[PDB]
């Protein structure tokens, strides 16, 4: 019947999809920052420096 | 029988044929419990 332990699991099962969700947050994040880097990363244009290393500290920062 | 009575055979027949062949079993707070309101947390 319902109890405690019933109540803790309903309650993780509810957080753990929040936990699921900042993994697959990570790893989208991740695969951009390969894309970044085993691409190209040649930065002649100091406009396209600059927007690379602003979008990788903001990755870090997030 | 009166030294049967005094020796414990015949409680021990009682308990025998009548608990210890019984299909069923051998043997509170009036707080809240928690089935009362389970809808709330559900």
């Amino acid at each position: 019947a319902f109890t405690f332990a019933a109540f803790c699991y309903m309650l993780t099962l509810v957080l753990c999809a929040s936990l699921i969700f900042f993994v697959i947050w990570h790893i989208i994040a991740f695969d951009e920052l390969r894309t970044d880097f085993k691409n190209p990363i040649d930065q002649g244009n100091p406009a396209r420096a600059r927007e690379r290393l602003k979008n990788i500290e903001r990755i870090c920062c997030l | 029988v009166l030294k049967l009575s005094e020796q414990g055979v015949l409680d021990k027949l009682k308990s025998k044929w009548w608990y210890d062949k019984g299909e069923c079993g051998s043997k509170k707070t009036s707080a809240l419990s928690l089935s009362n309101v389970a809808g709330v947390f559900y």
